[PDB]
């Protein structure tokens, strides 16, 4: 029913721009206040913005006042969250709400302000050897997320996908792996399907014995 | 600007009803509401305007705004209830939160980590590095030390170590990273993971296969 889904995440520099939206459905969209919340990693909800159903006028918390700009278009279900002259803190994944008391929020989307440079993941097999163990490595990357799944996302139980490491060298790091029956180990192919949006980079590995 | 100041942490045994407060400057002058943040979710309303619930959330859920304090509490608290708890208050013109208070459910089953040491791909040491994955899951409570050996002898640096974190179980999972050139992989006869849980040590260990 109420659907809140964003966009627009991921690196900018500082001093640079970005825009971030929500797309709304299932509930009358220009008879609602809407506005962003974001929460930067590990860090607690903060109020950035919100702004009335017509579009008419808006509220800013202080530290983005002035920097940022919300607006919003009736006739096409979206708002926006124009987003200049950014900030390290800045950092955070924005949430989509919907209304004066947040009562449906979107996923969020994760932006990343940093002078730093996207960098691809290497992705290696981990191979195993009752049950198995069998996984993939998601090697040295920038920003945040990726997203890993299995046998193109058929192989769903016994999955566990780790919160990555943010190594000294700024980069991140994380795994991902499952448990398997060893019998299946012969008679069974799996891999490790692995997306990092903000380089392009798309890779399967094969997990063999 | 304004703070809204809430409790870092509470813990409340199990049955028992959770209390959490929320005050600031003028709190009585203003409307509460609350949030429920689960580890990897959005937040989730639970109480708006002091003390209304939505529709479709439990009746157990209460909240109440006197002095200059709001207050959530939760009765027949179980473990699925634990999560990050946020007041917040309008008016005015901002919007405030408060840092969040999160909810310990006491009398869960102490349990110990799964672990599993993963040597480096071939396709890696073909690429002239190699990394050792150290995956410590399932393990309550939330604290780990983990240390590396080189056959006998501690490894003091290339080590690199998450912080534990929540899983959507409530048990916590850590993963450590141990970085090496195919050299140092391969001089000694196996490397070793020893993760230390509660007074008690688990430990894996591989070796270069050949």
């Amino acid at each position: 029913e109420v659907q809140l889904l964003e966009s627009g995440g991921g690196l900018v520099q500082p001093g640079g721009s970005l825009r971030l939206s929500c797309a709304a459905s299932g509930f009358t969209f220009s008879w609602y206040v809407m506005g962003w919340v974001r929460q930067a990693p590990g860090k607690g909800l903060e109020w950035v913005s919100s702004i009335y159903p017509s579009g008419g006028a808006t509220n800013y918390a202080d530290s983005v006042k002035g920097r940022f700009t919300i607006s919003r278009d009736n006739s096409k279900n979206t708002l926006y969250l124009q987003m200049n002259s950014l900030r390290a803190e800045d950092t955070a994944v924005y949430y989509c709400a919907r209304g004066n008391y947040f009562d449906y929020w979107g996923q969020g989307t994760l932006v990343t302000v940093s002078s730093a440079s996207t960098k691809g993941p290497s992705v290696f097999p981990l191979a195993p050897s009752g049950t198995a163990a069998l996984g993939c490595l998601v090697k040295d990357y920038f920003p945040e997320p990726v997203t890993v799944s299995w046998n193109s996302g058929a192989l769903t139980s016994g999955v566990h996908t780790f919160p990555a490491v943010l190594q000294s060298s700024g980069l991140y790091s994380l795994s991902s792996v499952v448990t398997v029956p060893s019998s299946s180990l012969g008679t069974q192919t799996y891999i490790c399907n692995v997306n990092h949006k903000p380089s392009n980079t798309k890779v399967d590995k094969r997990v063999e014995p | 600007q304004s703070v809204l100041t809430q409790p870092p942490s509470v813990s409340v045994s199990p049955g028992q009803t959770a209390s959490i407060t929320c005050s600031g400057e003028k709190l009585g002058d203003e409307y509460a509401s609350w949030y429920q943040q689960k580890p990897g979710q959005s937040p989730v309303l639970v109480i708006y305007q002091d003390n209304k619930r939505p529709s479709g959330i439990p009746e157990r859920f209460s909240g109440s705004n006197s002095g200059n304090t709001a207050t959530l509490t939760i009765s027949g608290t179980q473990a699925m209830d634990e999560a990050d708890y946020y007041c917040q208050a309008w008016d005015s013109s901002t919007l405030l939160f408060g840092g969040g208070t999160k909810l310990t459910v006491l009398g869960q089953p102490k349990a110990a980590p799964s672990v599993t040491l993963f040597p480096p791909s071939s396709e890696e040491l073909q690429a002239n590095k190699a990394t050792l994955v150290c995956l410590i899951s399932d393990f309550y409570p939330g604290a780990v030390t983990v240390a590396w050996k080189a056959d006998s002898s501690p490894v003091k640096a290339g080590v690199e170590t998450t912080k534990p974190s929540k899983q959507s179980n409530n048990k916590y999972a850590a993963s450590s990273y141990l970085s090496l050139t195919p050299e140092q992989w391969k001089s000694h006869r196996s490397y070793s993971c020893q993760v230390t849980h509660e007074g008690s040590t688990v430990e894996k260990t591989v070796a270069p296969t050949e």
